[PDB]
């Protein structure tokens, strides 16, 4: 005999947790126990206002307007490292294969360039001490030559804790925690003002950055391991899909960005936990096989790390990021809001049509990151899986209707048939290869420029897309609060250059989709 | 050409490439939106939809409590909490009619459960509010703490094993005027009122809007357990069924409404999503459902199930930690708690934050905000689904009594509705009848989120149906990388992780092959165990190549012995040692598995054979203590400052204070300042 | 006077010098990595991350043919276990003793039966 | 020193060294130990915090 | 010894460290520790 009891404190809560009018759980229990239906719904339906309805505004080819993108000063680059502007000092490292030492790989790269000028500031950081950014670069060059003074060569370098470094890395800029028992009354003490993030307008560069991400390079950026010999029918189809895709993505710039992501975030996390309270120099390295196929090491620049006594995954590491570039920062200054760019040397290119001297710049900026955001960058190879799954899922779907696998047709079709871009004429089509790289670039930028604004815009725009699809399917689509949906989409469009381009991309589609 | 991925949809339909509209595929690095400001907006909006209802003062809590149910019918389309008892019970009555025995039978099954269920079960779960230490904590730790109080106070029934007995202690705990806990460090004392607040508390976290206490959680299980057995017996319920098993349900409900449908009869599917699902439907309504299901049942069973709704109707929502402040010039920052947010000044805050505090302050009782109406997300997922289905159930030709009729699928707040009628006006009518019948039980279809189109395409729980096909893609890919146990395990785990994501998470094969490649790549890099034939240099390169040359059948060698990766889609379920067992050389196998080996530990949900690879990794003193002891000669300091510049700074302060009061002479003050500049010239270089 | 003259002495020894300029006042209490995936990558970098019984020193040699150290006489936590390089595991799998491995298909039958269906 | 180590690492064919034709007027075991010491001390540089 | 420090103040600094480590572990007496610290202050007064 199981016996469970509601009494004391619980019975008084039980009696108070009922509909109004009922003052007793036992009274109510009896109402329900002996309840029999008497068109209570059908009744209260007729009692209810007719203004309470779900009237269907029909979605016509005419009803949807272009999304309104915000006005304001042009949006700025907020990626950790340079993308299309990035420049690298390269060495061919053939005989030594496998994990080496990055510090020396950098010094070896540095020594391939003999064009260093007296560094001067070209475009300063409005909200920063610009002379400190110059001193830090001079300190790097300096401390790198000082290793060739040391009796025994070190594995890593720890920068001397100078003023300019202490400044840039934010040393002694963390305000003091004050027990409210002590600072009870303070007459200028206001809350952590979570300000309305001032709106920014969509600049051109974000599209340029992405266009360049979809391009091929003369360098295989990914070298994937072997796999079990194919047996089952699925395994033969699978390997076909993979290899076709792996082929077109192999040399794509997006995959360079993935590697830049992994190596840098990897090296930064290893340092953040190894040399916790040292200002470690962390070279920005990638590796690739050339188009002829020799193992080649690349140095993009340096990152100096701050104090990294990291307790939580959210806890912050401040760092300075000095990155080589050929691009003049005075052409699109609105981009380089957060950066102080120096001019640090001249490159010479003796090309088929004569001698071309170009100046070399150094995009230096203050910045920070956390174990979570570093891990994120370390796991950037998932962009490859995300990209392949989109390609794989489409083929699976487009094959369903015919009932036969389209994997071979898609990839072997040497006619450019996929609408993937726009020009002054209108929508220009491309190869399945262009689609693979385009979908990869998307997954990579989705990672690089990852924001809640994106999450939102992705989710809400999806609805409007699927509605438009129904209009093209002639399925008499209808909405309930279409103006409400737009407000929810547009609520996400503030200042993020990536989410703003995606919204421009939408408007661009929506015009061609209704014809 | 400017590349625009969205222009794909000019060629490919949106359902085929819907995979491309999900930006991350994996958890992103922020999941922001659980502040103290965010909790107070839930508390406000919960009352705002339910604001015409009866205000009461709780006898036990002493808390203002709103009851919108049996309240005024809505005259606008804004969200209403004003459910109707007579309507709910009628919906639940006509469900039991349409599915005769569903409740009686599902109660019999659940009476079997409630007895057999063990306290052990309660340790499994996310973050929990630990009322013992007034913090959020792991589930298992929050229970250990709670039984430690229940052990100290005369409540030793929990130590029988079964869960129903732990509840019997939670019941008796409310009646007790004292509640004492030995916190090993101090006997800790809570009056009956302050205890009750914490027993009925929902607390916000940084890992859901807010997690509940350990007292309330016990009952929530048995309710959801009953709500399961019901959902299990309903075709329309999209819970708790598996991966591919669910895609079927989409095909079924279309095939049902499209084969009957003649020439004349129209069919429209509405891609459904209900607005502010948790903030509207009221705990008292769940009590009304449970009591109608458990009619003609024993009182003990009726009771345990009734407890959960009751607590939720009397609950309090703590406001996280609080607000963080900052002084510009002074360079300060200070954290005002929730406890002292009632006894705090209103003039310090901004324009947006003031109004939010001014609205909630009437509800604020002992640093917690009273919240009698609504709920916190994902708590009664399954029971709320029954209620949803009961409205789908009322779309049968018989219950409508009209030329329009409806069916569909429901799972918590997400739903999909197919309305059939002989003409357009008929459809519009059928929609309105659903939309309004829904309003009477506190279900508010989101006009923003929802849309409607001719039957043939729709979405339900992010399954995108298009003329009989639902697109196939994994929405959350796991860490393809190494697991960090050892060579032997990580292989099994890594290969298992991929197989499981194929069968459960609907991961495509080509993607799984590449997933396998990226694992192996990471595996070999981590464990320096690159294939024997390769030229790559590590410490192991030598040993592995010597073994490679020695070995005849190399396909025998494990990946951790410089062997080739033999895994593919078909293999992934097999352990590597088994997979390569036949291909191994007699002597190799002889060594790999010899358990006299010094590496394995004690001579003897992943499946791994024990080999030499089943190893276990690892977890001046005078010169560190010498510097720390000299620091005591300076302090028998500033936190961020280093040891030497907090030693050299204390020296100059004692030098200039002993020079004024007259302890050391002009000679002994000049000597300190000289030495203090010799230490500073060693630091810089 | 004596404490400030002593601080100059410890800053002339370059090892005690690098405990004073690095260490912070907050991180003196710690003198008196949740994610195992990195912790492993971190440890595999080290010479000797793997622990084993002291009998290994009698079983496998200190160095291989190329003169690579396979184990070291180091202090482990609670007992007389010693520290070992992953080289040693490979070394064992190429030069170790051979016992008869007929019982492993029968001990791990629950595992091995997954192969029989394929 | 490193040019040598880099060369040494191109060869993965080292046997357990044994004497083939000894020095009649010399302690032959010493010649074997010296070669083992070279191989040994070369790997011990990859133990040192700072490489010499 | 530290790189920047001169010969005499890297000699006089090593003496006081061995003086106070041999005084704790108990190698030299209170008489032979006081003699080192006295001579170590006669060298500093010549600098
Ligand atoms: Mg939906």
């Amino acid at each position: 005999e199981e016996r469970f009891e509601i009494t004391g404190t619980m019975r008084r809560l039980a009696d108070q947790s009922l509909p109004p009018n009922f003052s007793s759980l036992e009274n109510f229990r009896a109402y329900v126990d002996g309840f029999e239906p008497n068109g209570c719904i059908e009744g209260k339906l007729s009692q209810m206002s007719k203004e309470v309805n779900a009237r269907i505004e029909p979605f016509l080819r005419t009803t949807p307007r272009p999304l309104r993108l915000p006005d304001g000063p042009p949006c700025s680059q907020r990626s950790k490292f340079l993308l299309m502007d990035a420049l690298k000092l390269s060495i061919e490292d053939p005989s030594h294969e496998g994990e080496g030492i990055p510090l020396y790989d950098a010094i070896k790269c540095m020594k391939t360039f003999f064009g260093w000028k007296e560094p001067n500031i070209i475009k300063p950081h409005e909200k920063g001490i610009n002379p400190n950014y110059l001193l830090t670069w001079k300190q790097v060059l300096a401390e790198l030559q000082d290793i060739e003074n040391e009796e025994k060569i070190p594995r890593t370098k720890n920068m001397k804790k100078t003023s300019q470094l202490k400044w840039a890395l934010g040393e002694n800029m963390a305000p003091e925690k004050v027990d409210f028992e002590d600072c009870k009354d303070v007459n200028d003490l206001k809350q952590y003002d979570s300000d309305e993030p001032e709106p920014r307008s969509l600049a051109c560069w974000i599209q340029s950055e992405f266009n360049k991400a979809c391009e091929l390079t003369d360098s295989s950026w990914v070298e994937l391991d072997e796999i079990g010999e194919d047996v089952a029918p699925i395994e033969h189809i699978a390997s076909m899909r993979r290899n076709y895709f792996t082929a077109e993505v192999s040399h794509c710039r997006a995959t360079e960005y993935i590697m830049k992501g992994v190596y840098i975030n990897t090296a930064l996390l290893n340092a953040s936990c190894a040399a916790m309270d040292d200002f470690q120099l962390i070279p920005m390295i990638s590796k690739c096989r050339t188009k002829e196929g020799r193992r080649k090491t690349n140095l993009y620049g340096f990152i100096i790390k701050g104090r990294s006594h990291l307790r939580n995954d959210t806890d912050v590491v401040n760092f300075v990021s000095m990155e080589f570039s050929l691009t003049d920062p005075r052409l699109e200054p609105h981009k380089w809001e957060k950066y102080c760019v120096l001019e640090i040397g001249d490159m010479l290119l003796r090309t088929a049509v004569g001698q071309v001297s170009r100046p070399m710049f150094l995009y230096v900026r203050t910045n920070g990151t956390s174990k979570i955001k570093m891990k994120w960058g370390m796991e950037m190879r998932r962009c490859l899986l995300q990209s392949l799954q989109q390609i794989e899922s489409m083929i699976e779907a487009e094959s369903s209707v015919k009932e036969k696998d389209l994997t071979k047709e898609f990839f072997e079709n040497k006619s450019e048939t996929w609408p993937i871009g726009e020009s002054p004429k209108g929508v220009e089509e491309g190869s399945i290869g262009k689609v693979c790289r385009t979908l990869l670039a998307k997954s990579v930028f989705n990672s690089l420029y990852a924001s809640p604004q994106l999450e939102g815009f992705s989710a809400e725009s999806r609805k409007l897309l699927l509605i438009v699809q129904a209009l093209r399917d002639n399925l008499e689509p209808g909405t309930f609060d279409l103006e409400g949906l737009y407000e929810a989409i547009e609520e996400c469009l503030i200042n993020d250059p990536w989410v703003l381009l995606n919204a421009s991309w939408f408007n661009s589609f929506l015009t061609h989709a209704l014809r | 050409m400017d590349v625009n991925p969205t222009l794909l949809f000019l060629k490919v339909p949106v359902q085929n490439a819907i995979s491309t509209t999900f930006p991350y595929t994996g958890d992103p690095p922020y999941s922001h939106g659980t502040g103290t400001g965010y909790t107070m907006d839930t508390v406000n909006r919960t009352h705002k939809y339910s604001e015409k209802g009866k205000w009461t003062t709780n006898t036990e809590t002493g808390a203002p409590q709103l009851n919108p149910i049996d309240g005024p019918l809505p005259e606008d389309n804004e969200p209403s909490g004003y459910a109707q008892t007579d309507c709910v019970l009628e919906a639940m009555a006509f469900l039991e009619e349409s599915h005769p025995g569903i409740f009686e039978n599902s109660c019999l099954e659940t009476m079997e459960i409630v007895q057999q269920t063990r306290v052990d079960k309660l340790t499994q779960g996310r973050q929990t509010y630990d009322w013992t230490l007034n913090r959020n904590q792991p589930a298992a730790t929050a229970l250990a703490n709670t039984i430690e109080v229940f052990r100290s106070n005369g409540l030793t029934a929990n130590e029988s094993g079964r869960l129903i007995d732990f509840l019997k202690d939670v019941m008796d705990s409310m009646d007790k005027e004292e509640m004492e806990i030995t916190t090993h460090f101090k006997k800790q004392r809570l009056n009956k009122r302050s205890y009750l607040i914490r027993a009925l508390t929902l607390n916000t976290m940084t890992k859901a809007i807010a997690t509940p206490g350990m007292q309330i959680r016990g009952f929530v299980y048995f309710v959801e357990a009953l709500a399961r057995s019901i959902c299990e017996k309903l075709e329309q319920s999209g819970l708790p069924v598996g991966g591919n098993e669910k895609k079927a349900k989409l095909a079924n409900v279309v095939r049902k409404m499209m084969t009957n449908s003649q020439d004349t009869e129209l069919s429209f599917t509405i891609t459904g999503d209900n607005t502010k699902w948790n903030e509207n439907q009221n705990p008292r309504m769940f009590l009304a459902m449970i009591t109608y299901i458990t009619r003609n049942q024993p009182e003990w069973f009726r009771n345990v199930l009734s407890i959960a709704p009751i607590m939720f109707s009397n609950k309090m929502a703590r406001l996280g930690k609080g607000y963080m402040f900052e002084s510009k010039s002074m360079k300060l920052r200070t954290q005002v708690p929730a406890e002292m947010l009632a006894n705090i000044d209103l003039k310090y805050f901004n324009k947006s934050t003031r109004e939010k505090i001014e609205k909630i302050r009437p509800l604020l009782i002992d640093g917690t905000a009273s919240l009698s109406p609504g709920m916190m997300m994902g708590m009664f997922n399954m029971l709320s689904t029954v209620l949803g289905v009961s409205i789908l159930n009322l779309g049968q030709k018989k219950y409508t009594k009209t030329t329009y009729w409806w069916d569909g699928l429901q799972s918590s707040d997400d739903f999909a509705l197919i309305v059939n009628a002989p003409n357009h006006e008929g459809i519009q009518a059928g929609v309105d009848r659903f939309y309004r019948t829904c309003k009477l039980v506190g279900i508010n279809m989101s006009k923003k989120k929802s849309y409607i189109n001719r039957t043939g395409t729709f979405e339900f729980t992010s399954f995108f149906y298009r003329y009989g096909f639902v697109a196939n893609f994994s929405m959350e890919l796991p860490s393809f990388g190494v697991s960090g146990i050892n060579e032997s395990a990580d292989m099994s785990v890594g290969v298992t992780v991929i197989k499981n994501n194929m069968i459960n998470n609907d991961l495509g094969p080509a993607t799984a092959q590449m997933a396998l490649q990226l694992f192996i790549k990471d595996y070999r890099y981590t464990y320096r165990c690159h294939r024997g034939d390769t030229q790559i240099q590590t410490r192991r390169a030598f040993e592995l190549k010597k073994l490679w040359e020695q070995t005849r059948s190399k396909a025998g060698l494990l990946v951790s012995d410089g062997g080739p990766n033999l895994y593919n889609i078909r293999n992934l379920h097999i352990p590597e040692v088994c997979l390569k067992w036949e291909l191994m050389d007699e002597d190799y196998q002889g060594r790999l598995c010899n358990p006299m080996n010094p590496f394995v530990s004690h001579k003897e949900e992943y499946d791994a054979v024990a080999t030499t690879h089943s190893w276990i990794p690892k977890r001046d003193e005078q010169m560190y203590q010498k510097c720390c002891n000299l620091f005591e000669k300076f302090f028998p300091p500033v936190g961020i400052s280093s040891m030497v510049e907090a030693m050299v700074s204390r020296a100059r302060i004692d030098a200039r204070i002993d020079f004024e009061s007259g302890r050391i002479k002009k000679e002994e003050f000049a000597e300190i300042m000289k030495i203090c500049s010799t230490i500073e010239e060693l630091r810089r270089q | 006077m004596e404490r400030i003259k002593e601080l100059r002495d410890l800053m002339s020894q370059s090892r005690t010098r690098e405990i004073l300029t690095k260490t912070t006042v907050d991180h003196m209490a710690i003198i008196k990595e949740k994610n195992p995936a990195l912790r492993m990558k971190w440890m595999m970098a080290m010479k000797y991350p793997i622990t084993a019984d002291k009998r290994i020193m009698e079983m496998i040699p200190e160095r291989n043919e190329q003169g690579q150290t396979l184990w070291s006489k180091t202090n482990d936590a609670g007992s007389d276990r010693v520290m070992v390089s992953p080289l040693a595991v490979t070394w064992w799998n190429r030069n170790g003793p051979t016992t008869s491995t007929v019982h492993y298909p029968k001990v791990y039958k629950t595992y091995f039966e997954k192969v029989e269906r394929l």
